[PDB]
């Protein structure tokens, strides 16, 4: 079970790593669309 | 010589049986150790569960922090754009 | 009949030394069982530990990346504000 809940943490961590880049680019994309 | 021989043999039997009692004591200590070794591994797994909890709690806070960051940048950007 | 007695004692000494041999073999089997059991559980646990510390170092870097992401977005609000 630990192998496993360590991989729910792991999966959610990686998705969050993604969301960070998604957000920053989403903002930069939108701001630069304003110029 | 049958007399000396009886005495030697009794000494040897005594030493053999003392030795057998000690080796049985040692077997008993090994059996108890198998138990203790099992308990120790368990305790290791509990430490691991503590680590996993701390990490879930941290992850959760970072998720909340991202959400809050997005929300307030959405309001910032709304007013910067209401101009 | 200390001659019959001698033969008896020789038999009893043979049975005691046989017993000792067997109990020693038993002890060795317990020591091997302990070793095998420890090797197995260590495998499992070293795996769980690897996964834990990976989680931990990652989440550490994600604390960093969150601050850093907020910084980047803020510089974007700075530029957007120059207008």
């Amino acid at each position: 079970q630990l192998n496993e809940r360590q991989e729910r943490i792991m999966n959610e961590a990686k998705k969050l790593e993604k969301d960070l880049i998604d957000w920053t680019d989403g903002i930069a994309r939108e701001v630069q669309d304003i110029v | 010589e049958t007399r000396d021989q009886v005495k030697k043999l009794q000494l040897m039997l005594r030493q053999a049986n003392d030795q057998l009692e000690k080796t049985m004591k040692d077997k008993q200590e090994l059996e108890d150790f198998i138990k203790q070794s099992s308990e120790d591994s368990s305790h290791q797994i509990s430490a691991l569960v503590l680590r996993a909890q701390a990490s879930e709690i941290l992850l959760e806070e970072l998720q909340q922090g991202l959400s809050q960051a997005k929300r307030d940048v959405q309001e910032q950007m709304a007013v910067l754009m209401q101009s």
